[PDB]
């Protein structure tokens, strides 16, 4: 699964151990309550909203991977199910907010498809601010304009 | 020799002077509010009359 | 509703929080069960023997209300029950000692009145030191003679 | 009755009580559980292999009192049991790995009279290095050579 953030007692967002090492959005801030993980330097990656770090030599096995597969059709997620048409991820009205900066969406297989970051709604439903990878390993970032990240 | 410690004397009493009053008022003020009355309102309106 | 203050390995004293903020005893000291309301700095107030000190919004609901509302009669507490004696609240034969400080006592209806400190005997059955309100909202203590700090 | 070591999210080694003292080994490094148990400090015998010290009279509730025999039988352990043999004490081949060094053993009426600290191979059978008793009551290893500390 992935790991939560906890500023002052209760949820900020999940750091997610994905593709073989740590990653963790930069919108929220905080710490993590789980020793093992921060015990060196984490550098950062402020251009597109990520940090990168390492991991011990115990988490490389039960790690879920990233394959930047796309057929178009509906894909699950924690609160819903996201899907990508048009270019596009989208989720109906009335869901989400703080808290949620970072929780990833799946597949029908069991492995990651992207990274949610948050965002807005601008029209009948919302749209999701994303971090994907694509066919030839660019993180290309797709988040319509008028939206804050959650 | 005489005049610099009679007004360094009179300088320092005046300010410890004001610094014991102010100490003085201070505690005497803050033992004075200590039933806080979370589901009352102020206890007395006369002492915050007083002060604001 | 309940929050030990304890100091390596043995009980001293339990705090409450009560209608927005808490309170605890100066007589007891050392570890606290909790970093939230450990990070806070308290305010002291030796003449009633608890300090004060602001809890934050995420602590909001969970406190519990009081009243000054006591009839004569039987009423609930942590280790026993209680008798309204005129203003002058008392514990049964032997029970209660060391490290039952701040354990607050229970009306029927769901109401907090009492904070304790110690207690001593006369006669048949032993009283105790009790910090409470009355109906103008001010508060009080009734300490027996020769009540040491438990 | 056997209280572990923290380290980084894993255990290193052990620690246990007897008689009203204290063990740790001088291989075994990193912080003690319970409060009440670091807080006490180390007059420590580097040489020896142990380093001792006194415990908290609220634990006089749970330390062992012993003898110093040892007649021939078999004697239970954490791992299956371990037997007694020229005067030694050995582990079967395969079982013993690394962590269990500060960990005592017993026999069917519980005593500790052994606590272990090492292991050697030749062959099949492994003779790990044991501090055992004497009747007049001084430390003793019996230590194989080309040992290995776990």
């Amino acid at each position: 699964k992935t790991f939560p953030i906890m500023l002052n007692g209760q949820v900020n967002g999940y750091a997610c151990v994905v593709g073989g090492r740590l990653m963790k959005p930069l919108h929220v801030e905080g710490k993590i309550d789980n020793e093992q993980l921060a015990a060196v330097k984490l550098k950062k990656a402020s251009m597109y909203d990520l940090e990168y770090g390492d991991v011990p030599q115990n988490m490389k096995s039960d790690t879920l991977q990233y394959t930047s597969d796309k057929p178009p059709g509906f894909y699950n997620w924690h609160h819903g199910a996201v899907q990508y048409e048009n270019g596009r991820f989208t989720v109906p009205r009335g869901v989400g907010g703080k808290g949620d900066s970072g929780r990833p969406i799946l597949d029908n297989r069991g492995r990651v498809v992207a990274i949610v970051l948050g965002g807005a709604n601008e029209g009948t439903r919302t749209a999701l601010s994303v971090v994907t990878w694509n066919q030839k390993g660019v993180t290309i970032r797709d988040t319509p304009e008028g939206s804050e990240p959650w | 020799v005489y005049t610099v410690i009679v007004l360094c004397g009179v300088a320092l009493a005046i300010l410890v002077g004001t610094a014991s009053s102010a100490a003085c008022i201070a505690k005497a003020r803050r033992d004075c509010l200590t039933p806080y009355a979370l589901a009352p309102n102020a206890t007395v309106p006369t002492a915050l009359a007083v002060l604001c």
